[PDB]
């Protein structure tokens, strides 16, 4: 256990891979230490082992390695991370080593970083509504506790600002749910993969201003850090998140800052191994690999805690059909998609609701949870906005003056929707504020055209004007 | 019509390029099958 | 037994050496933990084993033992209420044995060996029995579970246990020559269970959705596919079918999908009621759950286990619905295994035999005369998840060529929150002609003509949309604009169906017939009024349009009165308003 | 019988057997295992070291210890006879109708020899399919390859069955009166489901059309090599009957898309690098070796006529399968989805359809003096009616000229009565009468493609064949 | 080999006013013709074979349909030669390949035909060479390239398709033969996109 | 190495109205200017070199025309440094690897330029680094990868292309140097899609 064994006789070094022979007693998936002639020790993992030779992916760069002096020594048979409640105020790199200057964590447990799949029988149904303060999320794409709700972004779009705002404003509403009790705030696990200095500084400063660093675990892999550490980074972050949530009753919010970089590292490793790729050269096991990360969120029966994931990915050319967003949407419960057209209009947050989706929205809204009209109001808003968009496309042909008055009303509803319901800035809107804004918007349309709303809700809420809400 | 035609030819070129890349990868893996069978015997 | 040692480990793939005499597709225990794997290649003294569990931590040199048998399922009483993994392991027992996490290497019987069953024999000593004959009956949840002779067992009854309580391991019937028949038998999941003959698809499979049960019906023994991009509503449609179908038994296979959906089924279904039995809905449902973060090699096993269980329940005379929640995940698993095998792909990475495997899976459906002489059916509805929504993908194209119904979803309607979001133009059904006599006998003698008229209106609307997108809807004449308006009325208050509304979630055939009759009566009267000079904008303001729109939210019990009132209102409104 | 033990490799569909230098390439072998089960297989590669055998069925249960391989025949051969009429086969010539195996008059290699181009002759006589949109406008000529271009949900199987049980020759129109000229239908089904199989069996048996038909029915879950061999068996039987017993043979091949997919999969299994669009680079040559076996031969009275049926994958005619089929065959009959969803059967669209050999098989002494001109006038008038139907939606009914309204009425009645035949069996005279009744709706002298003689001889009748007097 | 290639300064007279006047081809030039279905391509080809000032006509059927090849093989032996009254086939060489004949023959058909044309040119005759479909020949070339597992360039065609077409068409020309006598080869190649 | 990375709070004044007004870049920031040929990438780079407020300008001619490097070498000595008033060339360091120079040296030239810029940053200067085209560096990486028989990721580029680009662009930024002074590197990298 604690005696050292070293394998010399490296036979091949190229890119991220390393071949060592006569290593038949290295376990598959084992973590190894690569020592060079200068005494520096690198990290590595066994990705294929046979009685001839073992294949090791090197986490750091391979500069300075040589077949005559390099030595590979086993660290542990299974990649494990030492976890404790002590690391709630700590910062770590992509491989879990401290970078904040404090001494290393004294672990209570050492857990496998790949985790284990949750038994579907042991899961709960995620039902507790989370108020993010953003109307296009609260009303139309409701986020519930224990959901995987990624943000589909672009190169210039402000997904980081939206994630920071959600982390700042997210709260449950026990008074609406009938629990009526004080609630502890979210613990935040922030996994950054290939993050630039600008985004990192923004996130650090936001968490400092909001005072959430003292309850936030940070795994930071910089853009100039080695890219193979990005494979370990989200698994370690989610190991910490699962430990906290399901063994200390923490409600954990997990932010994975860029899954596109994770998929880039995965593609690099797969191509080095000549894996049979899927579309656009990404490995065929990318769906399973992303699933082993996303499916670690949720709520478990008999447990107080929860894990909520908000991954962030940038669709390369705003292409929703790209393999990364496609597989992510196939795995997660819906997505929040940003619109470049809304961003260019100056609307923040630039969330367009039509391509967005929340699959667990039905679980958390309705009577006794938020309000009786939530679902029908959301459906009516979607229908009216789609009508407005179609009428915009029609205007692009026949011109505005050739419209009827009802199409004109839908066009006015569409642009008022964009400029008032979506465009909200940094203000924190309660669900009641968002609902009254939505009803004021719906009051622009004829009463009989709210076909998706029951007459009771229409009688109770229809009539208010936007200028009555704010001067 | 000309814009749609240009879009059609652009999409055709992209699809043909992806097919060419797939054929190249198939050639590489067939060569590696033959080679790794040949030397190992 | 064939014993060897591990030679190479690479992900789900383990190569064993010293496995001479091992057979193709035999189950092996890999490592000291006895992980379940399957042999997919023999090469010299080596065997290629795809492990159905996680291989992390395995070392070269660990033993590999072949069991000499392919993957098999235990078929007997005890499956009608449980949830299983890909290789038929009960997840309740696994949870009780391990906790909130699924650990590899857990060994547990598929059928509870301690549960007692009320046995009632149907045979006497001296009787000769063939495969598939009913030895006796056992009650499970109000179902009369029939204990069947294994399909390839023949002999004469020598001794039979009298009526009483026994476990599934008890040999209730002992044949001559010493062959013992228990309450259960094992069957290889890759072999189709034999039948006497396949029957023609006479009766329909009532899904409870208006668009599927009217425009694109599937027969009781047919096959359907529902492909679409993510968010289109594949799984909501699958769960609606599982809740509202007229099938006796529902087998739901979550091949490589979200675990939260399996949890949703596990929580909601016990509270819902079976429409025909009256008992809890979960009592007629069998779940085979292989979530996306579970081992990849088990997805194919999940599909085959589900279809074999469906076949077994069919052999008892039941009408079984098999919902495979995604076959693209099975195809991706095959591609991953092929990549580990270093085999040349066919198209987009998938192995050449993917189409053959899909055809073999889909051909197991059909209405049949079972070996016991009784009549049962299996209906397979398979979801497809094309990458990027590209319907030209090989899995979707291979599925087009073997299914009798095709329910195509489009993201355009899903973005609009128009559900079920079936692309009418891209969908079809090959069962419309064969089901017409049943419709005439059971719904209305004029139902096929009414459905054909609705389809013709939708076709005319599709043809006119080419001009509407060109010059706008106001450039049309009154008749064509009336066709456009009637088309959108159809789409909004006949094709839409709220799967969460307490009334709209289900719709009987007669309610859909009434809605179609109302819509077409309105259309005929509106066209007549157009020919007499009434404006279309005058027609669109009739409150009877509001009645037509609200028709779908009317309950089944009070619908006939609403329908008669609305027909009278249609006639009166278009007599008074000319 | 020599048994080749020494299996050294099994993976997917392939197995390697050593010391098999005596196995000829392409030979069919029997694979036996420990349980005594026998499987079929074909030798796809043979060398000094080993022979590569592609197994027909699944390789489950095979092991390197107890598996044995033995030869059954060095060349894929089919035993043909005239008693094949009224029989059903599973795609490799094995009966599946429960009747005893036929006594082979002779055994023929299914990989037929190519016809000598100088031995062929021009197709000059037609086949009466009983369908107006084919007989009048897209005439099928004895010796033609006239594919049907279908879609995903279109009723191509129903049209295939109807043509199979309605097609006949009309020697009385040529003035021969020779009913002694036999007619046979060879029906090859590839990659069909149990539903389609039951439908085809019922259709062939209910009308008695089975007695002049040979069925090669390959199911969707049958081995793909059987799918590849099925058209070879069907065309071998057709060639035998036509050029050794003077039969007039109609060969219906459904579905060629399934055959192309099977060819693609088998090429991928043999590690061949695919060509254009992911299909094998030799798919053109394979489709040619299938299609070009139809024809009429100088000095022989028989004929082979082919009607391939293929579903365009995405209703795309640029797809490799329909594209190469158009390259090889003489025209196409295109089914229409818009006609189908309007309730018209058969949903054949005359405008995109085309028979390239039609003008050789119609006219004086063959069908009737007015056939070609009637077809041309019908085509032009229907095109005018369709585009006026599009225009009337915006400009309105009354804004059109009177003859434009007449064209509207003509197009409506044409779709109602000519195309919408139903399950009727219309002789060419009935179809020509219906066409003339439809053309009589147009004013005399508007029929510009028709000579004044034919107009005087036939113009004037009104629509009574279908409505008022069926 | 030839002694010298001459200038395209004398006309190849097709006997058709539109081609001879508006779109002429020099003696030894090259022309391309698309083949729409009903456009009467076969009649034009027969007119070139029958009325042009070429002494010998070489007709190459590369990959034609069975019935389309049968049309030619049946109807050329009926054409009478205006210059002699006798059959036109008495000064015609026919190369006929159908789609089901081996791909190597279909690929070599144009080379065989043009080599025969060059041989008759070396005797001082003027030869008109007609390639009935170079698209079918290109399909055969693509199939052979695929069988050799070469890279597909554009639309699956081998990257040397243009080189092969140029090598085929450059064989045309009016030359001084090695015997010191003037001869020419004029190529009219049909394309079917 | 540096002591600390600072937030960029001062603008990189390029002298071009559209860039300095509508799309400003900060002193430690990074900017990409992709465009087709003839769109004016190099003109913008040279305008930045002539007119920007950087203490030192490092211009990297990665795989582009030699005439542009000659133009810089000839014109810059005559121009005036906008900050100090001396000759503009004393402010400038040129790393030139023209298109017809060895391809493998483009990758080396990029790193040499960025390292020299970082060295001048360490002395307390603000440095503008102009990369004439990173697409040529990517093409050099593709060629070397093809020689290595590595499996290409997308359009033939190696899968680690994004990693190299990220590591190159991450070297820019406003920092407190190890000596305690404040310096910055601004990178403007042209792309040639
Ligand atoms: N110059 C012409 N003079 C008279 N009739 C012509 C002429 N060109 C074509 N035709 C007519 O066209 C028919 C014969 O040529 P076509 O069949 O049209 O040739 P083709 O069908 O285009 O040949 P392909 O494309 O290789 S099948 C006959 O009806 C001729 O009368
Ligand atoms: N700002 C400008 N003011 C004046 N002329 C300009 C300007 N930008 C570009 N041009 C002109 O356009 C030409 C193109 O120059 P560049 O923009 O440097 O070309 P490029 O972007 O480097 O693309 P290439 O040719 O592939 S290097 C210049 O030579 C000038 O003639
Ligand atoms: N028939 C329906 N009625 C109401 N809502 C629906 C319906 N189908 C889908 N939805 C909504 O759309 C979401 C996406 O559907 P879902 O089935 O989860 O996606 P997928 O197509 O991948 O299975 C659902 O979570 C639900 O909110
Ligand atoms: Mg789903
Ligand atoms: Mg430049």
């Amino acid at each position: 256990d604690l005696l050292k064994k070293e394998y010399t006789g490296i036979t091949y070094i190229s890119g991220p891979l390393l071949f060592v022979e006569n290593a038949k007693d290295l376990a598959y998936g084992a973590i190894v230490d690569i020592k060079d002639g200068t005494g520096r020790v690198r990290g590595g993992q066994v990705i294929e082992v046979s009685e001839e030779y073992a294949v090791i992916q090197v986490f750091e760069e391979t500069t300075g390695l040589d077949l005559a002096t390099t030595s590979v020594s086993l660290v542990e048979d299974v990649a494990r991370l030492g976890v404790s409640k002590e690391m709630l105020g700590r910062r770590f790199n992509g491989i879990g080593k401290p970078i904040d200057g404090l001494p290393p964590i004294t672990p209570e447990k050492r857990l496998p970083i790949t985790g284990l799949p949750l038994n579907p029988v042991a899961r709960r149904k995620p039902e507790q509504f989370i108020q993010t303060g953003i109307s296009t999320i609260d009303v139309m794409n409701t986020l519930v506790r224990g959901q995987k709700l990624p943000i589909f972004s672009g190169s210039g779009l402000p997904a980081n600002e939206i994630a920071a705002q959600i982390a700042r404003q997210a709260t449950v509403r026990p008074d609406l749910s009938g629990e009526g009790e004080k609630e502890e705030p979210f613990a935040v696990v922030f996994a950054a993969m290939g993050i630039t200095q600008r985004e990192l500084s923004y996130f650090i400063q936001e968490f400092e201003r909001t005072g959430a660093l003292s309850r936030s675990v940070l795994f930071l892999n910089k853009a100039d850090d080695p890219t193979i550490e990005r494979i370990l980074t989200p698994r370690m972050a989610l190991t910490v998140a699962e430990y906290l949530a399901f063994e200390h009753d923490y409600h954990v919010l997990v932010i994975l800052t860029d899954m596109t970089n994770y998929c880039e590292a995965l593609r690099e490793i797969g191509a080095a191994r000549e894996e049979i790729p899927g579309r656009r050269g990404y490995p065929g096991y990318m769906y399973t690999d992303l699933a082993t990360i996303y499916e670690r969120a949720g709520v478990v029966e008999g447990k107080k805690g929860s894990v909520t994931q908000i991954p962030i990915l940038s669709m390369p050319d705003d292409d929703r059909t790209h393999p990364i967003p496609d597989l992510t949407g196939y795995i997660t419960e819906g997505q929040i998609q940003l619109s470049r057209e809304l961003h260019r209009k100056g609307i923040y947050p630039p969330i367009d609701p039509l391509p967005s989706l929340s699959r667990l929205m039905n679980n958390g809204v309705g009577k006794g949870k938020t309000r009786e009209d939530h679902k029908q109001v959301s459906d009516q808003l979607y229908s009216a906005y789609a009508n407005g968009v179609d009428i915009r496309k029609l205007v692009a042909i026949i011109g505005e003056d050739a419209l009827t008055e009802n199409d004109r009303r839908y066009l006015q509803f569409a642009d008022a929707f964009e400029r008032f319901f979506i465009n909200q800035g940094q203000q924190n809107r309660s669900i009641e504020e968002s609902l009254q804004i939505a009803w004021a918007l719906l009051s622009m349309l004829p009463q009989g055209e709210l076909k998706r709303i029951s007459k009771d809700h229409i009688g109770k809420y229809y009539g208010q004007k936007l200028e009555e809400i704010w001067g | 019509i000309p814009g749609i035609r240009a879009q059609i030819r652009f999409i055709q070129q992209v699809l043909e390029q992806r097919e060419r890349e797939d054929t190249f990868r198939l050639k590489r893996i067939k060569g590696k099958i033959e080679a790794r069978e040949a030397e190992e015997e | 037994m064939i014993q060897g040692v591990i030679q190479k480990i690479a992900g789900p793939a383990v190569i064993a050496k010293g496995m001479l005499g091992a057979r193709m597709y035999d189950i092996c225990k890999v490592g000291e933990e006895g992980l379940v794997g399957e042999i997919i290649r023999l090469d010299g003294d080596t065997a290629f084993v795809q492990v159905y569990e996680d291989t992390s931590g395995l070392k070269v040199g660990e033993p590999v033992v072949s069991t000499g048998l392919p993957l098999a399922v235990e078929l007997g009483p005890g499956m009608l209420n449980g949830i299983y993994d890909g290789i038929q392991r009960p997840l309740e027992r696994i949870r009780e044995k391990t906790g909130i996490y699924i650990t590899r290497g857990v060994v547990v019987h598929a059928l509870d060996r301690e549960k007692k069953w009320a046995w009632t024999p149907m045979v006497k000593p001296g009787d000769e029995v063939r495969g598939g004959m009913v030895l006796g009956t056992v009650p499970e949840f109000g179902f009369t579970h029939k204990i069947l002779v294994p399909p390839d067992v023949r002999g004469r009854v020598k001794e039979v246990k009298p009526a009483g309580e026994y476990t599934v391991e008890e040999p209730v019937v002992v044949l001559e020559d010493g062959t013992e028949l228990k309450m259960y038998h094992t069957w290889p999941v890759r072999r189709a269970r034999p039948v006497q003959r396949k029957l023609d698809p006479n009766t329909p499979f009532l899904t409870g959705m208006r668009i599927l049960d009217v425009l694109f019906p599937v027969a009781m023994g047919g096959t359907a596919a529902i492909p679409g991009p993510f968010g289109a509503g594949k799984s909501v449609t699958q769960q609606s079918l599982a809740k509202w179908s007229n099938a006796d038994v529902v087998v739901y296979v979550g091949c490589g999908e979200r675990g939260n959906e399996m949890t949703d089924v596990l929580v909601e279904f016990p509270e819902l009621t079976d429409p025909k039995t009256g008992g809890p809905l979960m009592h007629r449902t069998v779940l085979i759950a292989n979530t996306s973060n579970m081992p990849v090699a088990a997805r194919e096993a999940s599909i085959y286990v589900g279809v074999t269980i469906a076949e077994y329940f069919r052999d008892q005379g039941f009408s079984v619905a098999l919902m495979a929640d995604s076959t693209s995940r099975w195809a991706e698993a095959l591609r991953e295994i092929s990549s580990r095998l270093e085999e040349m792909p066919a198209e987009e990475g998938y192995p050449p035999y993917l189409a053959a495997r899909l055809a073999a899976f889909y051909e197991r459906a059909g209405k049949v005369i079972t070996l016991g002489g009784e009549e049962g059916a299996v209906t397979i509805v398979g979801a497809v998840s094309p990458p990027g929504g590209d319907m030209s993908e090989p899995v979707t194209q291979s599925t087009l060529r073997i299914v009798g119904a095709f329910w195509r979803l489009d993201a355009s309607l899903a973005f609009r929150r128009h559900f079920p979001a079936i692309n009418w133009n891209g969908s079809y059904s090959l069962f419309t002609s064969a089901l017409d006599p049943w419709y005439r006998e059971n719904v209305a003698e004029d139902y096929p003509e009414l459905r054909d008229a609705i389809s013709e209106l939708l076709q005319r609307e599709a043809g006119l949309q080419e001009i509407v997108q060109l010059v706008g809807p106001d450039a049309l004449q009154d008749a064509e604009r009336l066709v456009i308006e009637v088309g959108r009325i159809i789409r909004e208050d006949f094709l839409q169906q709220n799967a969460y509304h307490e009334v709209d979630a289900y719709c009987s055939m007669k309610k859909a017939y009434g809605i179609m009759k109302m819509i077409l009566a309105f259309y005929k009267e509106a066209e007549a009024a157009i020919k007499r000079g009434v404006s279309i904008d005058e027609i669109l303001q009739l409150p009877v349009l509001e009645r037509i729109g609200r028709a779908r939210y009317v309950s089944e019990e009070e619908f006939p009165a609403y329908f008669e009132e609305a027909m009278k209102e249609i006639q009166g409104a278009f007599k008074a308003l000319a």
